[PDB]
RNA sequence: GAAGAGUGCAAGAGCAAAAGAUAGCUUGACAGUGUUCUUCCCAACGAGGAACGCUGACGCGAAAGCGUGGUCUAGCGAACC
RNA sequence: UUAGGCGGCCACAGCGGUGGGGUUGCCUCCCGUACCCAUCCCGAACACGGAAGAUAAGCCCACCAGCGUUCCGGGGAGUACUGGAGUGCGCGAGCCUCUGGGAAACCCGGUUCGCCGCCACC
């Protein structure tokens, strides 16, 4: 299971590679999604790649931004143990956090929005134009390197 | 062969065995063919359907196995021809085959000749096959009256291995006959 | 004409003769120099001019950095002396001219080229240890007269 | 295994190389049978322009009529040792051509499940020397 | 293209490969199809009649019924739909 | 000796117990009416063209079968009179 | 299939080569023209009639890789070319980094001297 971060624009985008954004549930800059590894799913990302942020995160940041920018399918409602509890077929963020790293659950079965809308990076990112190989912040990360860029746009 | 663009025809072309040009043309008709066949010795008659492996073989007759009715003489002649199409025709008629496409490889269409007696045959064991009734051979030759009048020019005996002297086409008019009774083994 | 209207491969290889009628015979005399009778195995030292830059070598241009390169180890070593250089590279790439204006602008046949890859070696000589800083001077001259920027390499030789 | 590898004569062509025929009647009656024409192909500076036109005659000899006719034609000739094909045949000369072969020679003629002889059962210039040498005459 | 006639641009499609050259195997040219059945469209450069207009050269389409010996094969060209006719010797079973 | 020959004419493609050659016979280069594709990729548009059927009458073959001109792509023309 | 007939795939099956096998069985060669039929001339062939002889051809069986073909290993080669991205380099023709694919020739070594279906038969 990836995290997807969008981080670079629509304007001058190709028409395919956004139109697989948005069936990837992404439709705004800094906008975060939840993706399982499966053949199918990695296709996807792998066209997106130069326009996009991924990896795999731990369990605790992920418990986090569940924590911070997590939200139903309407309204605003905070998204906390007590939430998930009367909500999920969970007990509390943690089990959700666990379920969805081991793609046994998604965002949306348990009735939450598909997009974890993100704050920017606090004290910037890494750049828009190299990737993490050549010192920038698209494609690819660590999970101590996912886990930077999501806890700074918490 | 020779090289890499070298065209090296099917084997059964090779082997002389098919005719391809007359074998298309032939199964155009959706019939099954009724493939006859001779031999120096011998005379064979199979009536094949298609398949998604190779042909089938629902029925046929051998001259050999003539004899387990009757025969006791020569099996390379136009008695035995037209008693072994008449057989396989007859067995076919028993699978629920009820027409034919006639198939005769490699042979030429002379007039008379065994492929036509097997031919008739077929179709006097009630086989609905496309023919042309001023092409078969009399119905005398058929049942061996050409051969009786041979040695009747006698001097040394036809038959060697004794079967008698004159021959005899009553012969065949008994197997005839035996065949055509419903009840005989097929 | 100068060599800026030929030296960039910008056109598609046009070199079928069973199309083209006209075209103008090469300047370049012989391939095959020094002693073609004898072998290449036969020498100690091998030296070859490699091409830096992807061009395009006029006949023109073939035969002036062949000639004064040849015309050294001639001088140097005699009419019969002991080598053998090898001009390794044949003219086919035709050349056009447009001399209306761009009204029905495909040109008259006026050349032919060499398209050379850099990397590849466009001469190749064949000497004793002796003849070594010979055959360099001579090839000194032929990359002055062509195009692209030249290293000259000694292939089998560790006798430096 | 001898008997089905013993030489034998497959045909013997008695041809008259003419140009325009007239000489039919006489090869004819030298032979025994009937003769045919001889026509030709593409076109000639030498007056030959139509394609399909007598010029020749021909008679192939088979069995009694081709030992009957050698038994008068070889004795006309001298044989010779480049004379001879690679195959075991030769002509001499109006021509006269021999054809020699062993026993399984139909399997090549046939038209059902014919094959060509391997090499080692075919006729050879020397096989041929002496079966010929020994019906009438000398060789070289 | 210098002309508009069919078979412009087809010098690499209409071709047989060395090997391939010469007459065709009667079996597939007597084989049968039903409808509602996907086969591919494919012209056998040995074959000279029973042909389909190239365009259509690689088409998917569905039996939909025969004319004759020949098949009435279903086809959609870009966003329009044609009915193609064409012999077995020019088809394939999908799948 | 699998194809370089030949197959009317450009070029590209097809063809070997043939689509080539020879021989013999025959007039299907036939009348009537359609389905489809093409002309015009997608996507509307005439004439023209082709493939594939049906009805009718025939040619050849033992028969399956082949013949809606020439192996395939050029050789074409509205209304009014 | 101890020798047969009809086939599918249509060279992995081609080219060339060695060895083995048949009395009333099989397939052949073979023997022979009164007939059906036949050759623009020939019972050569086509066709018909038949077994004195043979396993030398063909055929069936086992087998050899020199040529040709199929696939595979290692090497060439993650090379050549390339789909997405870059305020990366170069006067420029052009190149390079990241991401996703990925070759041909050739050398060496294996492989391949057909596989499969239906029918009949000691
Ligand atoms: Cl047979
Ligand atoms: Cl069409
Ligand atoms: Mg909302
Ligand atoms: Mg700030
Ligand atoms: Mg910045
Ligand atoms: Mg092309
Ligand atoms: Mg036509
Ligand atoms: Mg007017
Ligand atoms: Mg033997
Ligand atoms: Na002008
Ligand atoms: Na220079
Ligand atoms: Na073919
Ligand atoms: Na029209
Ligand atoms: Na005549
Ligand atoms: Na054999």
């Amino acid at each position: 299971m990836h995290a997807l971060v969008q981080l670079r624009g629509e304007v001058n985008m190709h028409t395919d590679i956004q139109d697989t954004l948005e069936m990837l549930n992404i439709h705004h800059v800094n906008h975060c999604t939840l993706v399982p590894e499966t053949d199918a799913y990695r296709g996807m990302v792998a066209k997106v790649n130069d326009f996009v942020a991924f990896g795999e995160p731990s369990q605790e940041t992920l418990e986090t931004v569940l924590a911070t920018r997590a939200e139903p399918l309407e309204g605003d409602a905070d998204v906390d143990d007590e939430w998930v509890a009367e909500h999920t077929d969970y007990d509390d963020i943690s089990g959700l956090a666990f379920a969805l790293l081991s793609e046994e659950t998604t965002l949306r079965e348990q009735g939450l929005s598909p997009t974890l809308r993100l704050h920017p990076p606090r004290g910037g990112h890494d750049g828009v134009k190299h990737p993490v190989k050549e010192g920038g912040q698209l494609g690819k990360h660590d999970t101590e390197g996912i886990d930077d860029l999501l806890e700074a746009m918490r | 062969a020779t090289g890499p663009r070298y065209k090296v025809p099917m084997r059964r072309r090779r082997e002389a065995r098919t005719d391809y040009h007359q074998r298309l043309r032939l199964l155009k008709s959706g019939k099954p063919r009724l493939v006859a066949r001779k031999s120096n010795k011998h005379v064979r008659a199979q009536l094949v359907t298609l398949g998604p492996n190779g042909d089938d073989t629902l029925a046929s007759a051998h001259s050999s196995d003539l004899a387990e009715y009757g025969w006791e003489a020569p099996t390379g002649n136009m008695p035995s021809a037209y008693l072994t199409g008449l057989l396989a025709g007859l067995r076919a008629q028993e699978a629920g085959v009820e027409e034919a496409v006639l198939d005769i490889g490699l042979n030429s269409p002379t007039p008379g000749s065994k492929v036509f007696a097997i031919q008739e045959g077929a179709i006097d064991a009630g086989l609905d096959i496309p023919h042309n009734d001023d092409v078969l051979a009399d119905w005398q030759r058929t049942r061996g009256a050409h051969i009786a009048e041979y040695d009747e020019q006698l001097e040394e005996p036809l038959y060697s291995g004794d079967f008698d002297a004159a021959d005899l086409p009553e012969h065949f008019d008994e197997l005839r006959e035996t065949l055509l009774d419903g009840d005989i083994e097929l | 004409k100068p060599a800026s209207m030929y030296r960039d491969i910008d056109k598609p290889a046009y070199t079928r003769r069973e199309y083209i009628t006209g075209i103008p015979g090469s300047k370049i005399a012989q391939h095959k120099m020094g002693r073609k009778q004898k072998d290449a195995d036969d020498y100690p030292v091998q030296i070859s001019l490699i091409v830096e830059e992807t061009v395009q070598l006029r006949h023109g241009s073939l035969e002036a950095s062949r000639l004064s390169a040849n015309r050294h180890l001639i001088k140097e070593l005699g009419e019969e002396g002991d080598y053998k250089m090898t001009l390794r590279k044949f003219p086919h790439q035709v050349l056009r001219e447009n001399k209306d204006g761009m009204r029905a602008a495909f040109g008259k046949i006026v050349g032919t080229a060499a398209r050379v890859q850099a990397g590849e070696q466009l001469f190749t000589a064949y000497c004793n240890v002796e003849d070594a800083e010979h055959v360099k001077e001579a090839f000194r001259r032929a990359y002055n007269k062509i195009t692209p920027s030249c290293r000259i390499d000694s292939s089998p030789a560790g006798n430096a | 295994f001898h008997e089905m590898r013993e030489p034998r004569i497959e045909k013997v062509v008695v041809h008259m190389g003419i140009g325009h025929a007239n000489a039919e009647d006489i090869l004819g009656e030298i032979t025994g049978q009937m003769p045919v024409r001889t026509k030709a192909k593409r076109t000639v500076g030498e007056f030959d322009i139509r394609e399909g036109d007598p010029i020749g005659a021909k008679v192939t000899l088979r069995d009694e009529m081709a030992e009957e006719f050698l038994q008068t034609a070889l004795p006309l000739a001298e044989l010779a040792t480049s004379q001879f094909d690679d195959t075991g045949n030769f002509s001499f000369g109006l021509d006269v051509t021999v054809n020699l072969v062993r026993p399984g020679y139909r399997v090549a003629k046939r038209d059902k499940a014919s094959r060509s002889i391997p090499t080692k059962h075919r006729l050879n210039p020397a096989d041929a020397v002496a079966f010929i040498e020994s019906t009438y005459d000398v060789e070289v | 293209p210098s002309s508009n006639g069919p078979l412009e641009g087809t010098r690499g499609k209409l071709k047989n490969k060395p090997r391939d050259r010469g007459t065709s195997p009667p079996q597939r040219a007597v084989e049968e199809f039903d409808d509602g059945e996907k086969v591919h469209l494919k012209i056998d450069p040995s074959v000279p009649n029973g042909r389909f207009h190239p365009r259509f050269d690689g088409q998917t389409g569905t039996v939909e019924g025969k004319q004759g010996d020949a098949y009435k094969v279903d086809i959609v060209d870009g966003g329009k739909e044609k009915t193609i006719i064409v012999t077995a010797a020019h088809l394939r079973r999908q799948e």
